[PDB]
RNA sequence: UCGAGAGGA
């Protein structure tokens, strides 16, 4: 593997090295192996990293894949797009799924949840365990068809008195 | 009008596990058309003889 | 469409005058674009344009056929002897000014076919009409005067755009809409309808 | 006395010639006018009494418009819209009749020999279908067998080809200039040889070859416009070209006339 | 007023995938140290190796003015028919605009021109303060 | 799902879309009916009455009209019938259901709209013939080919719902995709295929044709230029005449491939003050690219200025092209006679290469690669030779073909064409494979009965030696017919799969928005970010800038950045500065030139920790490698004359600016610390650009020019800050839905990293989003 | 249907003169003239003719849209000299040039016989 | 469906031409290329017009009238 | 067809000879020697299973004796009639499908169901819910042998119209 | 209306 690294002169130069790739996932014990860098050593599966290292090192490895998945066909997306979703799955505590189970069981609003996949399932668990709705969720304002706190209705306009008398 | 006559619909379930079926099998030589098939939905499931 | 899968649609019509002409005074029955063939990789089309011209000029119905030992070089030889350029290209003049066109248009009678999809039976526009019997929203189908379904992802766009008030009115009077009276204590459809 | 002309050969339906001291634009504008802006006559409203023929009432109605009619005295006839009559008349319309019955058990063929003008001629060579068949029955209509009937009343009205191609008395204009391509307006596509691959034109004979060696003409201008004009029969091949010049300066006479008005 | 006076000898005629135009390299007589890259059409004007062609640059033409914050004269007027004469005596002739003033070696300089699409490079010295800026300048060729 | 989140709507229309060059970028060709079948309400205001009463008396049929007239009460006067349908009293404060008119903001939807785009505000232009006209260049955000493709709608009703389209959703607003921080639309088809042939040196447009090309620009001043020559005929350079469409006050620089500041191959691009200097126009030059003119045009000039350019280029280019012409034939895809012998000898070495290796596999003397089995290892060797052949056999005809070949020209510009498209059509198709593996033996040990048992030869294993030009053989046919079907089989599922993903993302996203404290939260108040995308910037304002500091040898950084007043060889020539000698040998002023260098060198080492890959080019706000180039064009700075300012002015000026580049105002330390943490990189770039030495050595800045730059960079950065209310998270959902829609429709060839190559695109993306403990790709990199 | 009528292409509408003279405010001594019910047929041979004059500083025609048969025509001439007369002269000269071909060919056809 | 009156590309009358063409290949017994050379069918658009045409009308006629 | 190893005057050749052709042609001329007469043992019906154990000769010319144009065991049991016979209905109507890309032809093997033309002759008498006909239909200029059997030269789908691969404005 | 099938891109 070729690697651009700084020459003692100051300049960054192509300094190749030997990297050994596998077809197995065990880090907990391969890290403990001497004669290998236990810093540069990245496993394909981010799910191990999150459990081995920690959630912030987990979000870090989550982007790497998310990025390369888009970077594959030579497609580019501005960091903040992928660094939002990646952070989204971690900002809960552990790892969050982007399917029925992971996010549709979250702290989120009852009417904002029954929108995605599980419809009558989320409507029964909400009414029986008695829960409130923020009426801040997009789907909620959409259902109600009222001035949503989105761009245009985020803030709230009121009448001014100073420039009313003035003109 | 002819193309609706020399046609073959297939069902689903029971079998069709870690198999094709859609993908043009070698055995479809001469018997079935290699290009006549309806895109998306039942593509490669409904063949024309 | 040609017998290849080149689903063409008209996007303007010109008559004889405006249309370009060969030295013999031949105007094309229609004009395609050079951009179809590389993305589709439709080669059999280019020979169908070709082989049909020889088949028309010789009189003898030229055999297109699938697996037949016939080559374009074999076709070109019979076309060269027919007086016309063997490669198919013909020197054309701009129907507007008369001034010769730098590039020579490929001219050949490709067998085209009309499709059962016409705009006059595709078109629709609804500005308030018959609403759904149960849901009180516009009906479906152009025929029964049915409004265009502003899909789930269309909503997702008015959200992203930051159009909190577009979709606020779009979900209401601009489509469905409704006025009700409810209890402050219970918050349900329970107030008895009288008003007057 | 300025722009010169020389007829190569002239037939009953075609005229081949050459044009000298002429602008290229005016040369191309000449064909444009000859194609569409040439005033002719043809059917516009086909009235039906009875039809039993295997052709749709509108299939026939279309066919007719395409059948050529003598338009030698076109100008005398007035445009229907320009006329003062409550729709149609003799001064703007030429009524026709196509009565037919499949008496002959055979494939009863119908031609121009079957349609009769039922309006006043006004002593003018106009409204006569063009027959060009050896047996004397030009342009085939339809066919009938036994009890099949067709009785019509097709009505001819003025109009130019800019309204419908049926009033197009230019069958196709053969247009060419600079066959040796000294002016170099076209880039010849070639894989081996330019001259060998590209067909040499009939018009090469009537022009000076480039002789080679001498650099391309810097002060280049287009001339020697070779043309063959084909009529359908509606109007004689000589009138076709002359009326093309007549209407063109007319379409220009209108502009200055209006300029003065404003 | 003039801004150049020199003669150059044809060194190379290079089409380079092209047809109507040719890349040209030449050397000056007045100074051997001085060189040129000339881009030039052929169809009308043919070129042959080792030829004496009286080259010139200059700005706006005439004797009077000499002109007061145009700058053109404004837009453009056709060559009339035979009225008004500038430096018509010269053969080929072009119009373009400069862009780069490359610092070669001590006294040596390279000035880049753009004749719409065509380009021009030249070397040596003696040009200095009177050569360019304003960047807009013509081109003249004789015999 | 079908009544609340998406429901049937009133004031909507659908009909087939059509391309048009004579239509504007922000325009819609609403059919002469439709805008007659749809109604916008207007209040009887004194600024419309005469137009309105005329339209009411124009009724619901004579094109611009009105169907209903609403009174002071709940009465709706229907003019389609009515008795006073022609009269109409027309009183103030009354409503009118008026027929849509030209330049009337309206929502345009191409189903399925995934991203923010595909849902623009096209100003109406009512035209005849039953089809929905639309601009050619606006086929990039919708991704719609005009092949009987039909489009949806929604006409706004209130003036406020309309203001939302007009001011937030207008088509030039969406000209730059925050997705890839680069443009959404660019020049395509004929307008791309033509412009290449127009912008070159071999092209000369004669005066007659030229005069009209100038009139075709509706923004053309009336200033006739001077022909690029004189000679016996006055000719014009295609670029020179195109430079007309390019607005004067814009400078572009590229330098690609060759590029020698005088390239003979017309490589790269140079445009100065809306004028073409040198180069050829390609997909890279005009079309949607991270600097490809349009990106510069919008950012530097304006969105309306750019929207106007889009139309200008189209009409002009297309005009020359209708008169120059274009075509393609069988000949355009014909390989030369000697090339035909040489293209066949390419397979001669290949059919030998395979055999020599096959004979090794049969005689048990095969080495058999690591991890792979003997069978696996062999197939991988035989697959390499087949590609090696066709991928070079493709270059064998490509390089051989002349430039006058329009097929090469179609690919040379871009528009519609790639290297593989010529290759298969002209040279050879290659080996067709299903599930990566070649054509397996369906019948026992044989692929077809027309072949013998155990025929591992490429001919019998699925290789297509022939070209499409040569035609195919029954075997070659059925083999490509097998591998061709598989393409469709998967691509249909690939397109159905990307669907469930898009929703999953956007749903889990919704509520996510920038709140009024740069805090990216949601419905709850659960903080996703404290600063949006770690900088609090709107993604459209960001551009790929090279940080000068990080690069070069430590010697070159000192040679370009170290300013030592006390030195003789490491000081400034007083020809650069005004007070050059009066400031020389100074000790109290050198304090800052050391302190500047402390903060300037500090960056290089910190940055090297950040971009460990040693990469300088990064997407960042405010294009400074331009604001400085802008001064040299505007102020016409010398060249000969010294700088009108001193060192005390630079070092402090640059410092005092950083203070003003605010994002978060909050008094407390943490928030001010976060603001420093947010600007960090921008300052690293700013300091790399505004180094006290650089400003004078190459830049040449006066007081007027420098103080302007400081004020420009400040407003441009404060302009660059994110807009609180931005649905940021419903966004960055489809700003990932859209890239995922394509991609996988091309993915195939190359093993070894077989796991990662197969578990790419959508297959591995189900694994990612769903987050499931299933191998597919367990493979760990060992450093 | 939605499509227009075929006669609309040559016929003149409700209050639309075959010519509309307006002055181009962008350039001095310049004019813009719209040709309702008219196409290339005229504009092209008008472009070619106006170019031939020496007093003509500018001449260019533009087919607005192929939908509607109206082309704009911009003419700019020498200071003091009116552009309408530049059009008036050329318009007449074209008829003089045309009338010449009408007769040259007329006699040339009598001379030619026959097939 | 009866010989299509006038060619679509050029515009030359093709009504009378059927009876002649249909016999020419029978009364004289020769190829199409010779018949289309005669009849004055110069350009190919006019030439195809007849050759590529199918006279179904003939088959519709043998259906008893009503 | 059935191929056999014996040839006293040659080497190997299929059981069908130049005498059987004139024998079949006589039946076609008059309207006795049929496909049922090929009971003779000159042709065989090869099952989906029976195909597993067989060897078919592609072109009988290319695959028979000892020893520019497109790219070109000897224990043959049977022989192929024509590789055109591998395609279905609508696929036969496609000219040079071999010269074309495979999915392109798959998209075309659907357009045939959208085509206009004449589907029958009776239609005038035959009352129907939705029917489309062509004013002047035309048989193709380019013919693929199989069309003669599919009656496409008798009941077409479109017309042969002059196609100009042009860049005549941007429409 | 409701539930099944054929196509549209
Ligand atoms: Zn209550
Ligand atoms: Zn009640
Ligand atoms: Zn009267
Ligand atoms: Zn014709």
């Amino acid at each position: 593997y070729d690697r651009k690294v700084p020459s003692p002169t100051g300049e960054y130069v192509k300094e190749p090295e030997w990297v050994l790739e596998t077809d197995g996932v065990n880090l907990s014990e391969v890290m403990t192996v001497p004669g290998i860098d236990p810093t540069r050593i990245y496993t394909n599966s981010f799910i191990d990293i999150m459990e081995v290292l920690g959630i912030e090192a987990g979000r870090a490895a989550l982007y790497k894949e998310v990025y390369n998945v888009i970077a594959s066909d030579g497609s580019y997306v501005n960091y903040r797009h992928m660094a939002l979703l990646v952070d989204v799955m971690t900002t809960q505590g552990g790892l969050t799924s982007v399917t029925r189970h992971g996010f549709n069981r979250s702290n989120t609003g009852a009417l904002m949840r029954c929108s995605f996949e599980e419809t009558v399932e989320i409507l029964f668990e909400a009414g029986a365990s008695a829960e409130l709705d923020d009426c801040r969720g997009v789907s909620e304002n959409v259902i109600l068809g009222q001035m949503a706190p989105i761009g245009t209705g985020a803030f709230d306009v009121m009448i001014d008195e100073e420039s009313l008398v003035k003109y | 009008t002819l193309s609706h006559l020399r046609r073959t619909n297939t069902p689903i379930g029971r079998d069709g596990k870690l198999a094709k079926p859609r993908q043009l099998h070698n055995t479809h030589w001469g018997l079935v058309c290699p290009a006549e098939t309806p895109e998306g939905q039942a593509c490669g499931l409904v063949k024309n003889l | 469409a040609s017998r290849h899968g080149q689903k063409g649609t008209i996007g303007i019509t010109y008559r004889r005058e405006d249309m370009p002409f060969t030295a013999e005074g031949i105007v094309p029955d229609l004009i395609i674009n050079p951009h179809a063939i590389p993305s589709r990789m439709t080669v059999a089309h280019l020979i169908e344009c070709l082989l049909s011209k020889v088949a028309a000029l010789s009189g003898n119905e030229g055999d297109a056929s699938p697996f037949t030992d016939i080559t374009v070089e074999g076709i070109s030889k019979l076309l060269r002897e027919h007086g016309y350029q063997s490669r198919g290209f013909e020197v054309m003049y701009n129907g507007h000014t008369g001034k010769k066109l730098m590039a020579q248009i490929f001219f050949g009678p490709t067998y085209y076919q009309r499709l059962r999809h016409m705009v006059d039976d595709k078109i629709h526009a609804r500005a308030r009409g018959p609403m759904q019997v149960l849901t009180r929203q516009p009906v479906e189908g152009r025929s029964r005067d049915g409004g265009l379904r502003f899909g789930e992802m269309e909503r997702d766009c008015m959200i992203a755009h930051g159009a909190a008030s577009f979709l606020k009115e779009r979900l209401m009077e601009a489509s469905d809409a409704f006025r009700v009276h409810i209890c402050g204590i219970c918050g349900l459809m329970t107030v008895i309808a009288k008003l007057n | 006395e300025g722009p010169q002309v020389k007829i190569r050969e002239a037939s009953k339906d075609n005229v081949d010639f050459i044009l000298s001291n002429v602008d290229l634009a005016m040369a191309n504008s000449l064909r444009r006018v000859m194609i569409a802006e040439i005033p002719t006559l043809a059917i516009d409203s086909v009235e039906v009494e009875t039809n039993t023929t295997v052709l749709a009432d509108e299939f026939i109605a279309h066919r007719l418009g395409l059948i050529p009619l003598q338009s030698m005295d076109i100008e005398q006839l007035e445009y229907s819209r320009d006329c003062f009559c409550e729709d149609h008349c003799d001064k703007c319309s030429v009524v026709l009749t196509l009565q037919a019955f499949g008496e002959s058990e055979s494939t009863t063929n119908v031609y121009s020999k079957d349609l009769v003008i039922v309006s006043n001629l006004m002593g003018r060579n106009i409204g006569h279908p063009i027959i060009q068949d050896k047996e004397g029955n030009g342009v085939l209509i339809c066919k009938l067998r036994k009890g099949q009937e067709l009785k019509l009343t097709c009505v001819a009205k003025k109009g130019i080809a800019k309204e419908h191609a049926k009033w197009g008395p230019a069958a196709a204009i053969e247009f060419e200039y600079d066959p040796w391509n000294k002016l170099k307006h076209t880039d010849y596509w070639y894989e081996q040889d330019s001259a060998k691959e590209w067909p040499q034109s009939k018009n090469c004979e009537y022009e000076d070859p480039p002789n080679e060696g001498d650099p391309f003409d810097y002060k280049a201008q287009a001339d020697t416009f070779y043309m063959n004009v084909e009529s359908v029969g509606s109007i004689p091949v000589d009138q076709v070209v002359v009326r093309g010049i007549d209407t063109l300066q007319k379409k220009v006479a209108s502009i200055l006339l209006a300029l003065t008005q404003m | 007023n003039t801004l150049f006076d020199d003669i150059f000898q044809v060194s190379e005629v290079d089409p380079g995938r092209y047809n109507k135009v040719c890349r040209i390299e030449a050397a000056s007589t007045t100074q051997d140290q001085c060189k040129l890259t000339l881009d030039i059409n052929v169809e009308l004007f043919p070129v042959a190796a080792q030829d004496s062609l009286t080259v010139t640059i200059a700005s706006s033409l005439n004797l009077e003015d000499t002109a007061n914050d145009s700058s053109a004269t404004r837009s453009w007027r056709p060559p009339q028919a035979g009225d008004r004469s500038l430096a018509d005596d010269y053969d080929y002739v072009m119009y373009g605009t400069a862009y780069k003033f490359e610092e070669v070696s001590k006294d040596l300089i390279a000035v880049y021109y753009s004749f719409g699409g065509l380009l021009m490079r030249l070397e040596g010295n003696y040009r200095n303060l009177n050569n360019l800026k304003q960047e807009n300048a013509y081109l003249l060729i004789r015999r | 799902r079908g009544n609340l989140m998406g429901k049937r709507v009133d004031f909507s229309a659908r009909t087939v879309i059509s391309g048009d060059p004579n239509l504007e970028l922000d325009q819609v060709g609403v059919p002469k009916s439709i805008a007659k079948t749809l109604t916008y309400p207007e209040v009887v205001t004194p600024y419309n009455i005469d137009r309105l009463t005329q339209l009411v008396r124009n009724g619901p049929n004579e094109h611009p009209g009105a169907k209903y007239v609403i009174r002071d009460s709940g009465d709706r006067i229907d003019l389609r019938y009515s008795k006073r349908a022609g009269d109409i009293q027309l009183q103030y404060g009354w409503k009118v259901e008026r027929h849509i008119m030209d330049n009337d903001p309206v929502l345009f939807n191409r189903q399925p709209s995934l991203h923010k785009m595909s849902m623009m505000a096209h100003r109406v232009k009512v035209i005849p013939y039953s089809t929905f006209r639309l601009n050619l260049s606006v086929t990039s955000p919708y991704n719609a080919d005009f092949d009987g493709d039909e489009m949806n709608l929604h006409v706004p009703q209130s003036e406020e719902t309309r203001a939302e389209l007009s001011q937030l959703c207008a088509v030039p607003l969406q000209i730059v995709s925050p997705q890839s921080n680069k443009p959404c639309m660019g020049i395509v088809q004929d307008t791309l295929c033509g412009i290449r042939k127009l912008t070159l040196r071999d092209t000369f447009i004669e005066l007659d044709q030229v005069l009209n090309m100038l009139y075709w620009v509706p923004d053309w001043d009336g200033v006739i230029p001077t022909p690029a020559i004189i000679k016996p005929k006055p000719l014009w350079s295609g670029k020179q005449i195109l430079s007309v469409a390019i607005p004067n006050g814009i400078h572009l620089q590229r330098f690609d491939e060759g590029t020698t500041l005088l390239s003979p191959k017309d490589n790269g691009m140079l445009i100065i003050d809306g004028q073409i200097i040198f180069g050829v126009v390609e997909k890279k030059t005009v079309g949607s690219s991270n600097g490809g003119l349009i990106h510069v045009v919008t950012r530097e000039k304006g969105p309306q200025v750019c929207a106007k350019l889009f139309g200008n280029i189209q009409k002009v280019v297309n005009f020359w092209l209708l008169h120059n012409g274009f075509s393609t034939g069988i000949g355009d895809t014909i390989a030369d006679g000697p090339t035909m012998r040489e293209i066949t000898e390419t397979i001669a070495e290949a059919k030998k290469k395979v055999l020599d290796v096959t004979k090794e596999a049969q005689a048990n003397l095969l080495t058999a690669k690591h991890g792979m089995t003997l069978r696996e290892s062999f197939e991988d060797n035989v697959v390499r030779f087949l590609n090696e052949a066709r991928d070079k056999a493709g270059r064998l005809a490509e390089v051989n073909l002349k430039d006058l070949n329009n097929v090469k020209q179609m690919v040379m510009a871009g528009s519609k064409g790639s290297f593989i498209n010529i290759a298969q059509m002209s040279a050879c198709v290659g080996q067709q494979s299903v599930e990566g593996k070649r054509i397996a033996f369906g019948f026992v040990d044989r692929t077809l009965p027309h072949f013998s048992k155990d025929d591992y030869s490429p001919e019998s294993k699925g290789f297509v030696e022939n070209s499409y030009l040569r035609g195919l053989t029954p075997q070659e046919f059925f083999f490509h017919a097998m591998g061709g079907r598989e393409g469709l089989i998967d691509t249909a599922v690939k397109t159905a799969e990307t669907g469930y993903i898009q929703r999953r993302l956007v749903k889990a996203l919704e509520d996510i928005m920038v709140h009024y404290d740069n805090t990216t939260r949601n419905s709850l108040g659960n903080v996703i970010q404290f600063i949006y995308g770690e900088d609090g910037m709107d993604a459209a304002h960001i551009e790929k800038q090279s940080l000068d500091t990080i690069g070069g040898s430590d010697a070159a950084f000192e040679k370009r950045y170290r300013v030592d007043l006390l030195n003789t060889d490491h000081t400034l020539d007083p020809s650069l500065l005004e007070s050059g000698s009066e400031i020389l040998g100074d000790l109290k002023l050198q304090v800052l030139l050391d302190e500047e260098y402390k903060q300037l060198v500090k960056d290089r080492k910190f940055l090297r920790e950040v971009f460990v890959d040693g990469e300088a080019n990064w997407p960042l706000p405010v294009n400074i490698r331009r604001i400085i180039q802008n001064a040299q064009q505007t102020f016409h700075i010398d060249h000969t004359k010294p700088s009108d300012l001193t060192i005390k002015d630079i070092v402090l000026g640059v410092k005092d600016l950083q203070e003003n580049l605010l994002v978060l105002r909050g008094k407390n330390e943490i928030i001010q610390n976060a603001q420093r943490d947010a600007v960090t990189l921008f300052c690293c770039l700013l300091r790399s650009r505004l180094a006290t030495r650089r400003v004078l050595q190459e830049y040449r800045l006066t007081k007027q020019a420098f103080d302007w730059v400081l004020s420009n960079i400040e407003a441009q950065f404060l302009r660059s800050v994110v807009h609180p209310g931005e649905m940021v998270g419903v966004l960055a959902a489809q700003s990932i839905g859209e890239p995922a829609t394509q991609m996988t429709l091309n993915t195939f060839h190359f093993a070894g990293v077989a796991s990662k190559k197969v578990t790419s695109g959508v297959p591995r993306l189900k694994e990612i989003l769903n987050v499931a403990k299933n191998m597919k790709t367990p493979s760990l990199t060992v450093y | 249907m939605n499509a227009p009528d075929r006669f609309e292409l040559f016929l003149l509408g409700e209050g639309e003169s075959k010519l509309k003279i307006d002055p181009d405010t962008k350039a001095p001594n310049a004019v813009v003239i719209t040709f309702e019910k008219e196409d290339h047929t005229l504009g092209n041979l008008i472009r070619a003719e106006l170019l031939n004059d020496r007093k003509v500083l500018f001449a260019a025609y533009k087919v607005e849209h192929p939908f509607f048969a109206r082309f704009k025509l911009r003419i700019q001439t020498t200071e003091g000299y009116d552009p309408k007369d530049a059009l008036k002269n050329a318009c007449n000269s074209i008829i003089n040039k045309l009338g010449a071909l009408k007769t040259n060919f007329e006699t040339e056809w009598n001379l030619q016989t026959l097939a | 469906m009866i010989v299509p009156v006038r060619c679509f590309s050029c515009g030359k009358v093709v009504g009378d031409k059927w009876e002649s063409y249909l016999n020419l290949l029978q009364e004289d017994e020769l190829d199409e290329g010779t018949a289309l050379s005669r009849l004055g069918l110069k350009r190919y658009c006019c030439r195809r017009m007849i050759l590529t045409h199918v006279d179904l009308i003939e088959k519709f006629l043998r259906y008893n009238p009503l | 067809f059935i191929v056999e190893d014996d040839e006293s005057l040659g080497h190997k050749e299929l059981k069908v000879r130049k005498g059987h052709i004139a024998k079949l042609m006589a039946t076609e001329y008059q309207d006795e020697y049929t496909w049922s007469s090929l009971n003779e043992g000159l042709v065989e019906y090869i099952d989906a299973e029976e195909e597993e154990s067989i060897l078919i000769a592609m072109q009988p010319e290319d695959l028979e004796p000892a020893e520019a144009k497109r790219i070109r065991a000897t224990t043959f049991t049977h022989c192929e009639i024509h590789p055109s016979m591998i395609l279905g209905v609508a696929a036969s109507i496609i000219p040079f499908p071999d010269h074309n890309q495979s999915p392109r032809n798959t998209y075309q093997s659907a357009m045939g169901k959208q085509a206009m033309g004449v589907f029958l002759t009776n239609y005038n008498v035959r009352m129907d819910t939705m029917a489309n006909i062509l004013y002047y239909p035309q048989k193709p200029l380019g013919t693929t042998r199989a069309m003669e059997y599919l009656k496409f030269r008798e009941l077409p789908a479109g017309q042969n119209a002059i196609v100009a691969i042009a860049c005549y404005s941007g429409y």
